[PDB]
């Protein structure tokens, strides 16, 4: 993906209830740091509903990309507010920037 | 003017009323609570929206109000009736105990704790605690008990209120908990990776100390054995009572995401988590079979009857039954094949084998009695709540009640 695009992206669709810095603090949604390779519902420090907290999957590029064009029917009960993001290409770069944001 | 909201959070919906000086405001998590402004008095709660509602707003007459929702479903409302008081619809979560002719639901208070209502009957069985985290019954009756959001479990004697036992333990609110086949001896789980064995009176506090960054959750076997699994998807053979991992497994490197044990002898158990559909008889260290007929991966899996059935739940409420027999290319059970997005349907929660093990009642967005390998049998119904995610069978198998999304609890009993 196109990292810049992706960081577009995050600002305007993502920024207002999450953040992605080390240390960022939880707004509406968790601080994505440490996103990648971890498993749903784990940010210590936030309350998440039960079916986040339980859904059993691992964050990555995959599960990404199916979340985040249809959260609702991936983890029906998310207290999480998003339509999804349709096109492949923008889930694709902002898949991209979180890679990198979310290490950083 | 400052009307304070219900409780601390912040608002995601709110709403003015001109009339009455009412204030319909959905909160969080559609709680959709009829305020009355200036007044700063809650008026009356208003249950019924799925999704987490989208947004409301009222007539220009003011007599009445729409209710858009995130379900895709608009509800029309008189002004009138949500003033008036409604203490109903139970709480989401419950766990609920059979014991022959008459079942018993359990339930969380309107308030605080909780209200026992035998079906069939009015008969209402209020208890005071502040604010119960979870509960369970005691085995062959005797007891009550319920936890604590310090992971404390209290359990109560029927014959006298004075006697109790608390047992404080767990980091957090407790998760999973389950007697032994002796009346005494607590087990639970919560955010430590040992997990608890607290056997009560006694005050034993045997650990079994897994080592995990927690386990998730854990089930009786029919041995002294105590069957667990953690977020490394490990699914470990314990000891009830005293911890002791005798036989250890590794099914999935991701979390188990449901695992389903069949309760005749201890032959076989299996698991589905995402990745490939194991099954064993417990002999050997490694599953007597790997399903991998999903290249989407099968998310949850149940056991027959009694039969030689093995339902592999997928993520869209698909199912593929599979014989209990390292495994073979059976018909999937296929219960669902075209619907779309448009309703409450998502999840794969569980499944309710019928007792002839002719039928699964498969329970998503809605019950449907699939016919066990290729159509479908009583597939009919359709809840109102939706989104069921308990499964209670009698031990004839005639009645099963579901409560989904809050909907109410709803009782089945065929006739002739
Ligand atoms: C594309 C933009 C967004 C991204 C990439 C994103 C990312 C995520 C991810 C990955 C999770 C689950 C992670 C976990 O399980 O720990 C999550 C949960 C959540 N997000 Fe977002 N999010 C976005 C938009 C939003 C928006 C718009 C809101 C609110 C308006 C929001 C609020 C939340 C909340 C409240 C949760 C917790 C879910 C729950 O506990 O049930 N997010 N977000």
């Amino acid at each position: 993906g196109d990292v810049e695009k992706g960081k577009k992206i995050f600002v305007q669709k993502c920024a207002q209830c999450h953040t992605v810095e080390k240390g960022g603090k939880h707004k509406t949604g968790p601080n994505l740091h440490g996103l990648f390779g971890r498993k749903t519902g784990q940010a210590p420090g936030f309350t998440y509903t039960d079916a986040n907290k339980n859904k059993g999957i691992t964050w990555k590029e995959e599960t990404l990309m199916e979340y985040l064009e249809n959260p609702k029917k991936y983890i029906p009960g998310t207290k999480m507010i998003f339509a999804g993001i349709k096109k492949k290409t923008e889930r694709e770069d902002l898949i991209a920037y979180l890679k990198k944001a979310t290490n950083e | 003017g400052e009307i304070h909201t219900g409780h601390h959070s912040t608002i995601q919906y709110c709403d003015f009323s001109p009339q009455n000086h009412l204030a319909v405001v959905a909160l969080s998590q559609y709680c959709v609570e009829l305020w009355n402004t200036d007044s700063r008095s809650k008026v009356a709660d208003c249950r019924g929206h799925l999704s987490w509602v989208h947004g409301v707003m009222f007539s220009p007459d003011g007599s009445s109000f729409l209710t858009s929702s995130d379900d895709q479903t608009i509800r029309l409302w008189e002004t009138k009736k949500v003033c008036k008081n409604s203490a109903v619809m139970l709480k989401q979560e419950v766990d609920v105990v059979f014991q022959e002719n008459e079942v018993m639901v359990l339930a969380v208070d309107h308030i605080r704790r909780l209200q026992l209502i035998n079906g069939r009957t009015g008969q209402i069985d209020y208890l005071t605690e502040a604010q119960v985290s979870c509960c369970c019954l005691s085995p062959h009756l005797q007891y009550i008990a319920f936890g604590d959001e310090n992971g404390a479990i209290e359990i109560l004697e029927l014959v006298n209120n004075r006697i109790f036992q608390s047992r404080f333990q767990h980091k957090k609110t407790v998760w999973h908990i389950q007697f032994t086949a002796d009346e005494k001896t607590l087990i639970s789980s919560s955010d430590d990776a040992e997990i608890q064995v607290w056997n009560w009176q006694l005050d034993k506090c045997i650990f079994l100390r897994g080592h995990q960054e927690t386990v998730k959750d854990f089930r009786l076997l029919k041995n002294s054995r105590l069957l667990s699994w953690s977020f490394d998807g490990t699914v470990k053979v314990w000891n009830i009572i005293t911890g002791n991992k005798e036989k250890d497994f590794v099914c999935h490197q991701g979390t188990v995401l449901s695992c389903d044990i069949s309760h005749d002898a201890t032959k076989f158990s299996s698991t589905s988590a995402d990745k490939t559909a194991k099954i064993w008889s417990f002999d050997l260290l490694l599953p007597l079979h790997e399903l991998r007929g999903h290249n989407g991966c099968v998310r949850c899996s149940a056991f027959s009857v009694d039969s030689t059935l093995l339902a592999t739940g997928d993520d869209n409420g698909e199912i593929r039954i599979w014989n209990v027999s390292n495994g073979e290319l059976l018909h999937l059970c296929a219960p669902l094949s075209e619907e779309g997005a448009a309703t409450h349907g998502g999840w794969v929660t569980d499944l309710c084998f019928s007792p002839d093990g002719k039928m699964l009642i498969s329970a998503g967005g809605y019950i449907k009695w699939w016919n066990v390998v290729t159509g479908e049998s009583s597939q009919t119904f359709y809840t109102n709540g939706t989104n069921l995610k308990k499964i209670h069978v009698s031990p004839d198998f005639k009645t099963y009640v579901t409560v989904d999304n809050l909907g109410i609890l709803y009782i089945l009993q065929t006739l002739e």
